[PDB]
């Protein structure tokens, strides 16, 4: 008659099955943090992703700043003597590499903070993701005790007292 | 070159961050599912249900009334009491 | 080997530079109190 | 044992890294003490069922 | 021995050594103590059973 109805009358064997679930959280309650676990993992791997790749800067700045150091002892060599026109140009090529440096460099600082506050995100995450799924086999627990507490009373009323005494005491007035 | 490789080099970073933005929203926004308040409500509200359910106990058999429980007591003041004071008049 | 060896260092988080502090300053009081104590054996 | 011989800078530190885990010894040793009323009524609630 | 005649240099390394080993030791020597309980009352477990 309606969508909200014939995406009714389509999954009517399921709309009852979804709010079943949804009204009992066995499935999803368990499967979210399984799921959950899945980010994790994926959080875990595309983490690693920033600390390889920041580092392989640092490498790069090493060979270059080793490189400097050729072109700064290169200059240092082809200074001696007095022979300081040769060292001239060689200190000019070092300035090219020392822009490469300082820029490289200080990109990693602000990245430690990105790599550090993310790992302490992560930290906290991993307690809290724990410590939610510490107390959900307690509420479950009660859950079950809260169906084993209700279940065995709900039952308990069929022959309690009153009409339901009268199933026997009333047969007893026969 | 230089600028080609250096696009090149950066990209990763905000694509690990662009993942990491990916993975630092999927962490939040799945975990929002049972934090608090209706979220909690799918298994609070069902601790709501054991108490509408367990007034239908305590409806079906009413809770031992303060008077009677003040009874109990009471006769166990004076259980204990005239049991030990009868207990400790057999040593004596 | 980075970005796998970052899976190791995530999964055994690396000794940091306190317990490394804590390690060799440990090992600093162990060698000055044994090789303390060992001496003082022959005094 | 950091702390001896007036090493308390390296000691101080120390200390700090200890209140992270007291604070989750107390909230996780009280969650105890209400769940042995659950346990301990339940178990009565059995008993007398 | 090395530690001789006054020649703790060549010492110092091998007690170095040994700490190695004291670490070795006083870990899996506590393990046992705990072992022993668990020996001990499935043992008295058993003889109850």
């Amino acid at each position: 008659m309606e969508l909200f109805n014939r995406v009714g009358r389509v999954l009517k064997s399921q709309l009852t099955h979804w709010q079943q679930q949804q009204e009992a959280p066995e499935d999803l309650l368990e499967r979210l943090l399984g799921e959950m676990e899945l980010e994790l993992i994926e959080l875990r791997r595309a983490l690693a992703q920033t600390i390889a790749t920041f580092k392989s800067t640092e490498r790069q700045r090493d060979a270059q700043q080793l490189i400097a150091q050729r072109w700064y002892e290169k200059a240092q060599a082809a200074l001696d003597r007095g022979n300081e026109q040769l060292a001239r140009e060689a200190l000019g090529q070092r300035q090219s590499y020392q822009s490469h440096t300082e820029a490289l460099g200080k990109s990693l600082g602000e990245q430690r903070a990105l790599v550090e506050q993310v790992r302490g995100q992560l930290q906290k995450l991993e307690r809290k993701y724990l410590e939610l799924k510490s107390q959900k086999n307690l509420y479950l627990a009660r859950l079950k005790s809260a169906i084993a507490a209700q279940k065995i009373e709900e039952i308990a009323g069929n022959l309690d007292n009153a009409s339901a005494s009268s199933l026997f005491e009333r047969i007893e007035t026969k | 070159e230089r600028k080609y490789l250096e696009l090149k080099s950066q990209k990763n970073l905000y694509l690990a961050r662009l993942k990491s933005a990916i993975a630092a929203q999927k962490i939040e926004e799945i975990a929002g599912n049972l934090d608090n308040a209706s979220a909690s409500s799918l298994f609070e509200r069902i601790e709501t249900k054991i108490l509408e359910l367990e007034a239908e106990r305590e409806l079906l058999n009413p809770p031992p009334s303060p008077l009677d429980k003040k009874f109990e007591q009471w006769e166990e003041q004076q259980a204990v009491e005239a049991t030990l004071a009868a207990m400790k008049a057999r040593r004596s």
